[PDB]
């Protein structure tokens, strides 16, 4: 069934589940050709996967290779996506395969129940929650990843750095939401935010800078603010 | 031509055979019906004056035997039996023939609506998807249901069509996921055609018995098979030619003769606007779109 507020909690509670965001497989620029026409040039793109329980993110780079002469590839990308989903699971011991798998686009159902009818017991979900997820590729350390592959390539990442050891995953997820929904509504200003301090590093194994307890809400504070901003200029009230 | 001879008519009713439809008042001298198209199975059918609730009816072939119905007064409704007395039948219907107590089935020799309504369907085949054996006729109802809804409770009592689900390992095979999701036709030309079917005549069999059953008898879950065995054809790239063709011209005449009046419950919107316009077979199905565009567009 869709997932949406009433049920909540349940993101994290001890049943393994993964969220999967498709919107970055499929990327383009669109150009206009020599003879005045327009093409799409792909770049490389990735799935995006995520235990919001652990912060355990098993980011699937899309090399542009896997679309040389395919057709329809906004179709493609979507069974593509729940090929590699699939292919993740198979590839975990059978105690660390999801219960559930959360789908944050409602096209990619029908791909992935039929790429895992092999796994009956695993809830395909959708979900009514609009999450930011389409914003990953604003994280620097996951962009240049992504662009500098020159072949298929999976990495790991824990997106939570090590906000674990200081508090719940539920805070963490909603940290990250708020991080994700700053940089997709204004890219440069979140930016600025977080890296303003030169102070504040980012740990060379970490993908958001080390800031205190007391400069983690600060920096909320200022995403809000930047969010509330945004909604002004947008709809100029 | 053949008969089917009534005990007597004690409730009153309306008696369906095939596409005809007469009403017998309680305790009328009605004593069956006669001149019954040999060559043809046929449906003997019925509901209740005093209780729409369950509509039922027989499925038979007078070629099969002397076939004949009786109210039963303890279970409530008219029952097929066979009479094995050869001599006591023939001397039986000679009486009611005589006293002229049975009504003519109207085969009208300009028409050929029950064939093409019936043109696949073998009691053989009818008799493997209902399954009580110790009878040469097959009873159905409205509220019997299909293997795949007990699935989804007697077993006895199930239509026994053949499960069709597109989100099934059996329509998919292993590393095609797309192509067999999008393009059917390993599922109906390898798995339903080459596989369970054998041929096209018995998968055609199955389909038209379901749309009978659907509309004579309100049977939802034959509706359902009927709309998913549809879907799947115009649902796969690669048909045989004459499937198509002939396929066109069955659904032309089960719209045809479907009442326009039952056209919200039978038809599923859905599968017959991704079929007639969006399917890889949208433009091969000419005869069955036509007629569907001037009598239900509303549904499209
Ligand atoms: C209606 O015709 C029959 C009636 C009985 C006994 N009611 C036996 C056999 C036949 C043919
Ligand atoms: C009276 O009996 C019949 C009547 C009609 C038309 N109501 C069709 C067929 C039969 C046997």
């Amino acid at each position: 069934g869709a997932m949406n507020s009433s049920n909540y909690a349940e993101l994290f509670n001890n049943d393994i589940k993964l969220f999967v965001d498709d919107t970055n497989v499929y990327r383009v620029t669109v150009h206009k050709t020599f003879e005045g026409n327009v093409a799409t040039k792909a770049i490389n793109g990735c799935i995006f996967t995520l235990n919001p329980k652990t912060g355990h993110l098993f980011l699937k780079i899309i090399h542009t290779s896997v679309w040389a002469g395919q057709k329809r590839l906004s179709q493609l990308a979507k069974w593509k996506t729940a090929e590699e989903v699939s292919a993740l699971v198979r590839s975990l011991p059978k105690e660390e395969q999801p219960k559930q798998i959360i789908v944050t686009r409602k096209a990619m159902l029908d791909p992935l129940e039929v790429h895992m009818l092999d796994f009956p017991n695993i809830a395909i979900r959708p979900t009514e929650l609009r999450l930011p997820f389409s914003a990953a590729m604003s994280i620097d350390k996951l962009s240049d990843v992504v662009m500098k592959a020159t072949e298929p390539q999976m990495v790991l990442f824990n997106i939570y750095d090590d906000w674990l050891d200081r508090i719940s995953s539920y805070t963490a997820f909603s940290r990250l939401t708020l991080l994700l929904r700053a940089l997709k509504t204004n890219e440069e200003s979140a930016k600025m935010i977080l890296l303003s301090d030169p102070t504040i590093t980012i740990k060379s194994y970490h993908l958001w800078p080390s800031f205190t307890d007391e400069q983690w809400i600060t920096i909320e504070s200022q995403m809000r603010d930047l969010i509330l901003t945004e909604y002004g200029r947008k709809y100029n009230v | 031509m053949n008969t089917v001879p009534f005990t007597s008519a004690p409730i009153e009713v309306t008696i369906g055979i095939d596409q005809y439809s007469f009403n017998v008042k309680e305790n009328q001298p009605f004593h069956g019906i006669k001149d019954i198209p040999i060559g043809h199975v046929h449906v003997i059918h019925f509901q209740h004056a005093d209780n729409s609730s369950m509509r039922y009816g027989y499925w038979f072939d007078c070629r099969m035997g002397n076939f004949y119905i009786q109210y039963d007064p303890k279970d409530g409704l008219y029952k097929m039996m066979e009479e094995r007395d050869g001599a006591k039948f023939e001397n039986i219907v000679h009486n009611f023939k005589e006293r002229q107590m049975m009504v003519s089935y109207p085969k009208i020799d300009e028409d050929d609506t029950w064939y093409n309504l019936t043109e696949f369907v073998q009691m053989d085949k009818i008799r493997k998807i209902v399954r009580k054996d110790e009878n040469q006729f097959s009873y159905v109802d409205s509220s019997m249901t299909t293997v795949q809804e007990n699935e989804l409770s007697d077993p006895a009592h199930s239509l026994n069509y053949t499960v069709i689900n597109f989100k099934s390992r059996e329509a998919i095979r292993p590393g095609h996921e797309m192509e067999d999701f999008l393009d059917k036709s390993y599922y109906l030309n390898t798995v339903m055609l080459q596989g369970i079917f054998k041929n096209s005549s018995n998968y055609f069999g199955e389909l038209q018995f379901a749309f009978l059953n659907a509309m004579f008898f309100g049977n939802y879950g034959s509706s359902l098979q009927w709309h998913a065995m549809i879907e799947l054809i115009c649902s796969s790239a690669t048909v045989p030619k004459h499937m198509l063709d002939k396929l066109d011209e069955i659904l032309y005449y089960q719209i045809k003769t479907l009442p326009e009046q039952y056209s919200d419950i039978l038809l599923n919107e859905r599968v017959w606007n991704i079929c007639l316009y969006s399917s890889f077979q949208k433009n091969s199905l000419h005869n069955t779109e036509k007629i569907m565009e001037n009598k239900y567009p509303e549904l499209l």
